[PDB]
Protein backbone atom coordinates (compact mmCIF):
# COMPACT_ATOMS: atom_id res chain seq x y z
CA UNK A 1 0.00 0.00 0.00
CA UNK A 2 1.19 3.35 -1.05
CA UNK A 3 0.34 6.64 0.60
CA UNK A 4 -0.87 8.90 -2.67
CA UNK A 5 -1.33 11.83 -0.58
CA UNK A 6 2.32 11.66 0.31
CA UNK A 7 3.60 10.88 -2.93
CA UNK A 8 6.07 13.21 -5.06
CA UNK A 9 6.14 12.77 -8.66
CA UNK A 10 9.90 12.82 -10.23
CA UNK A 11 8.68 12.12 -13.93
CA UNK A 12 5.61 12.51 -15.84
CA UNK A 13 5.80 11.83 -19.63
CA UNK A 14 5.89 9.48 -22.87
CA UNK A 15 8.84 7.63 -23.26
CA UNK A 16 9.38 5.29 -26.73
CA UNK A 17 9.40 1.82 -25.87
CA UNK A 18 9.70 -1.34 -27.91
CA UNK A 19 6.80 -3.47 -26.91
CA UNK A 20 6.64 -7.25 -27.44
CA UNK A 21 3.83 -9.86 -26.74
CA UNK A 22 3.64 -13.71 -27.42
CA UNK A 23 0.93 -13.38 -29.87
CA UNK A 24 0.94 -9.68 -31.19
CA UNK A 25 3.48 -7.92 -33.60
CA UNK A 26 6.31 -5.90 -32.00
CA UNK A 27 4.92 -2.08 -31.84
CA UNK A 28 6.88 0.99 -31.11
CA UNK A 29 4.69 2.95 -29.26
CA UNK A 30 5.45 5.82 -27.04
CA UNK A 31 3.89 5.09 -23.35
CA UNK A 32 3.37 7.66 -20.77
CA UNK A 33 5.92 6.48 -17.72
CA UNK A 34 4.98 8.47 -13.88
CA UNK A 35 7.73 7.98 -11.21
CA UNK A 36 6.52 8.55 -7.77
CA UNK A 37 8.63 8.67 -4.53
CA UNK A 38 7.02 8.27 -0.98
CA UNK A 39 6.03 6.06 2.23
CA UNK A 40 3.69 3.55 2.57
CA UNK A 41 0.73 4.34 4.75
CA UNK A 42 1.54 1.52 6.92
CA UNK A 43 4.90 3.01 7.78
CA UNK A 44 6.39 5.98 7.23
CA UNK A 45 9.67 4.92 7.53
CA UNK A 46 9.16 2.04 4.63
CA UNK A 47 10.32 3.94 1.10
CA UNK A 48 9.23 3.08 -1.73
CA UNK A 49 9.05 3.64 -5.69
CA UNK A 50 6.19 3.53 -7.90
CA UNK A 51 6.48 3.92 -11.18
CA UNK A 52 3.66 3.37 -13.87
CA UNK A 53 3.30 2.71 -17.58
CA UNK A 54 0.03 3.59 -19.34
CA UNK A 55 -1.22 4.64 -22.73
CA UNK A 56 -3.63 7.39 -23.16
CA UNK A 57 -4.78 5.57 -26.23
CA UNK A 58 -6.05 2.19 -24.48
CA UNK A 59 -7.45 2.37 -20.72
CA UNK A 60 -6.63 -1.36 -20.92
CA UNK A 61 -3.02 -0.91 -20.99
CA UNK A 62 -1.76 -0.25 -17.34
CA UNK A 63 1.89 -1.85 -16.13
CA UNK A 64 2.94 -0.81 -12.22
CA UNK A 65 6.07 -1.21 -10.42
CA UNK A 66 6.97 -0.92 -6.40
CA UNK A 67 10.09 -1.22 -5.00
CA UNK A 68 10.54 -1.18 -1.31
CA UNK A 69 14.03 -0.16 0.37
CA UNK A 70 14.24 -4.04 1.50
CA UNK A 71 13.68 -4.74 -2.69
CA UNK A 72 15.90 -2.66 -3.74
CA UNK A 73 19.15 -4.45 -2.03
CA UNK A 74 18.11 -7.54 -4.06
CA UNK A 75 17.74 -5.40 -7.01
CA UNK A 76 21.19 -3.35 -6.54
CA UNK A 77 23.13 -6.93 -6.02
CA UNK A 78 21.67 -8.78 -8.96
CA UNK A 79 22.15 -6.01 -11.73
CA UNK A 80 25.50 -4.78 -10.10
CA UNK A 81 24.16 -0.97 -9.20
CA UNK A 82 26.09 1.32 -7.31
CA UNK A 83 23.90 4.03 -5.49
CA UNK A 84 21.97 3.78 -2.93
CA UNK A 85 18.06 3.64 -2.72
CA UNK A 86 17.49 7.63 -2.74
CA UNK A 87 19.85 8.57 -6.32
CA UNK A 88 18.24 5.36 -7.64
CA UNK A 89 15.06 7.35 -9.34
CA UNK A 90 17.32 9.88 -10.54
CA UNK A 91 19.34 7.30 -12.29
CA UNK A 92 16.42 5.31 -13.61
CA UNK A 93 15.17 9.05 -14.77
CA UNK A 94 18.69 9.52 -16.76
CA UNK A 95 18.41 6.15 -18.49
CA UNK A 96 14.69 6.69 -19.77
CA UNK A 97 15.95 9.96 -20.75
CA UNK A 98 18.33 8.75 -23.23
CA UNK A 99 15.84 6.63 -24.49
CA UNK A 100 13.52 9.79 -25.37
CA UNK A 101 16.88 11.21 -27.17
CA UNK A 102 18.09 8.36 -29.04
CA UNK A 103 18.54 9.09 -32.70
CA UNK A 104 17.67 7.01 -35.71
CA UNK A 105 21.76 6.69 -36.72
CA UNK A 106 22.95 6.28 -33.10
CA UNK A 107 25.53 3.36 -32.86
CA UNK A 108 25.60 2.38 -29.80
CA UNK A 109 22.06 3.26 -29.25
CA UNK A 110 19.70 3.35 -26.27
CA UNK A 111 17.02 1.39 -26.51
CA UNK A 112 13.61 0.70 -23.67
CA UNK A 113 11.89 -2.74 -24.05
CA UNK A 114 8.39 -3.79 -22.00
CA UNK A 115 8.15 -7.66 -22.53
CA UNK A 116 4.48 -9.08 -22.02
CA UNK A 117 4.28 -12.70 -21.35
CA UNK A 118 1.05 -13.63 -19.21
CA UNK A 119 1.01 -12.69 -15.50
CA UNK A 120 4.18 -10.98 -15.51
CA UNK A 121 5.74 -8.04 -17.92
CA UNK A 122 9.83 -7.76 -17.74
CA UNK A 123 10.63 -3.43 -18.54
CA UNK A 124 14.40 -3.24 -20.10
CA UNK A 125 16.65 -0.46 -21.02
CA UNK A 126 19.89 -1.78 -22.89
CA UNK A 127 22.08 -0.02 -24.54
CA UNK A 128 22.66 -2.11 -28.18
CA UNK A 129 25.90 -2.39 -29.42
CA UNK A 130 28.19 -4.53 -31.98
CA UNK A 131 28.46 -7.28 -29.60
CA UNK A 132 25.28 -7.74 -27.22
CA UNK A 133 22.51 -5.76 -25.67
CA UNK A 134 24.25 -4.23 -22.54
CA UNK A 135 21.56 -3.81 -19.61
CA UNK A 136 21.44 -0.73 -18.25
CA UNK A 137 18.28 -1.20 -15.73
CA UNK A 138 15.88 -4.51 -15.48
CA UNK A 139 12.46 -4.06 -13.86
CA UNK A 140 9.58 -6.47 -13.16
CA UNK A 141 5.94 -5.42 -13.33
CA UNK A 142 2.46 -6.48 -12.83
CA UNK A 143 -0.38 -5.99 -14.76
CA UNK A 144 -2.62 -3.66 -12.95
CA UNK A 145 -2.53 -0.18 -10.76
CA UNK B 1 23.89 26.66 -21.54
CA UNK B 2 20.62 26.73 -22.14
CA UNK B 3 17.98 27.96 -19.88
CA UNK B 4 15.67 25.55 -18.08
CA UNK B 5 12.82 27.96 -17.33
CA UNK B 6 9.65 27.83 -19.87
CA UNK B 7 9.88 31.48 -21.90
CA UNK B 8 6.60 33.28 -22.56
CA UNK B 9 3.71 32.66 -20.51
CA UNK B 10 0.29 33.91 -21.95
CA UNK B 11 -3.32 33.52 -21.60
CA UNK B 12 -4.32 32.26 -24.32
CA UNK B 13 -8.22 31.53 -23.60
CA UNK B 14 -10.43 32.45 -20.96
CA UNK B 15 -13.37 32.02 -19.66
CA UNK B 16 -15.07 33.54 -16.87
CA UNK B 17 -14.27 30.78 -14.24
CA UNK B 18 -11.32 28.98 -16.37
CA UNK B 19 -8.21 30.09 -18.15
CA UNK B 20 -5.99 28.40 -20.58
CA UNK B 21 -2.39 29.00 -20.14
CA UNK B 22 0.85 28.35 -23.00
CA UNK B 23 4.37 28.43 -22.28
CA UNK B 24 6.80 28.19 -24.87
CA UNK B 25 8.89 24.98 -23.52
CA UNK B 26 12.58 24.78 -22.48
CA UNK B 27 14.98 23.20 -24.65
CA UNK B 28 15.88 20.34 -21.81
CA UNK B 29 13.90 17.21 -21.94
CA UNK B 30 11.22 18.36 -19.11
CA UNK B 31 10.39 15.61 -16.91
CA UNK B 32 6.82 17.29 -15.13
CA UNK B 33 5.88 20.63 -14.67
CA UNK B 34 4.21 22.10 -11.65
CA UNK B 35 1.76 25.08 -11.92
CA UNK B 36 0.95 27.16 -9.04
CA UNK B 37 -2.29 29.58 -9.00
CA UNK B 38 -3.53 31.67 -6.20
CA UNK B 39 -5.14 35.07 -6.04
CA UNK B 40 -3.50 38.24 -6.15
CA UNK B 41 -2.45 38.87 -2.79
CA UNK B 42 -5.29 36.62 -0.80
CA UNK B 43 -5.93 35.25 1.75
CA UNK B 44 -6.31 31.56 0.66
CA UNK B 45 -3.45 29.00 0.07
CA UNK B 46 -1.73 29.06 -3.40
CA UNK B 47 -3.43 25.83 -5.55
CA UNK B 48 -0.68 23.43 -7.09
CA UNK B 49 -1.42 20.77 -9.98
CA UNK B 50 1.25 18.67 -12.07
CA UNK B 51 1.28 18.48 -15.79
CA UNK B 52 3.50 15.61 -17.84
CA UNK B 53 6.10 17.05 -19.77
CA UNK B 54 5.01 16.91 -23.34
CA UNK B 55 2.08 19.01 -22.61
CA UNK B 56 3.13 23.00 -23.08
CA UNK B 57 -0.67 24.01 -22.02
CA UNK B 58 -2.73 23.70 -19.08
CA UNK B 59 -6.10 24.53 -18.15
CA UNK B 60 -7.20 26.18 -14.52
CA UNK B 61 -10.85 26.16 -13.71
CA UNK B 62 -12.48 27.26 -10.43
CA UNK B 63 -11.69 30.66 -11.09
CA UNK B 64 -13.82 33.65 -9.53
CA UNK B 65 -14.42 36.27 -12.48
CA UNK B 66 -12.61 39.73 -12.75
CA UNK B 67 -10.29 38.54 -9.90
CA UNK B 68 -6.66 39.20 -10.62
CA UNK B 69 -4.56 35.75 -10.30
CA UNK B 70 -1.23 35.24 -10.11
CA UNK B 71 0.27 31.98 -12.25
CA UNK B 72 3.85 29.94 -12.17
CA UNK B 73 4.91 26.88 -14.33
CA UNK B 74 7.87 25.22 -13.07
CA UNK B 75 9.61 22.96 -15.02
CA UNK B 76 11.78 20.14 -13.61
CA UNK B 77 14.45 18.47 -15.84
CA UNK B 78 18.23 17.12 -15.45
CA UNK B 79 19.26 20.20 -13.93
CA UNK B 80 16.27 21.88 -12.62
CA UNK B 81 14.79 20.65 -9.49
CA UNK B 82 10.89 20.38 -8.74
CA UNK B 83 10.58 23.92 -7.67
CA UNK B 84 13.20 25.81 -9.46
CA UNK B 85 13.23 27.98 -12.58
CA UNK B 86 10.28 29.51 -12.11
CA UNK B 87 7.79 31.96 -14.86
CA UNK B 88 5.10 33.76 -13.42
CA UNK B 89 3.03 36.05 -15.14
CA UNK B 90 -0.59 37.75 -14.00
CA UNK B 91 -3.86 37.73 -15.18
CA UNK B 92 -7.47 39.52 -14.52
CA UNK B 93 -10.29 37.12 -15.61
Amino acid sequence: GFDLSTATTLFWRPVPVHVKQQDREDVLEELTFRILTGVAKQNHNLRILRIHISSDSDLFFLHTLEVSEEDFQSLKNDQGILVDFASFPGKIISLLEKCILAQPGDSPRFQAVLTIRGGESVFKIVEINDFKQLPHITLAFRPGN
Amino acid sequence: SVSSVPTKLEVVAATPTSLLISWDAPAVTVYLYVITYGETGGNSPVQEFEVPGSKSTATISGLKPGVDYTITVYASSKHSSRYASPISINYRT
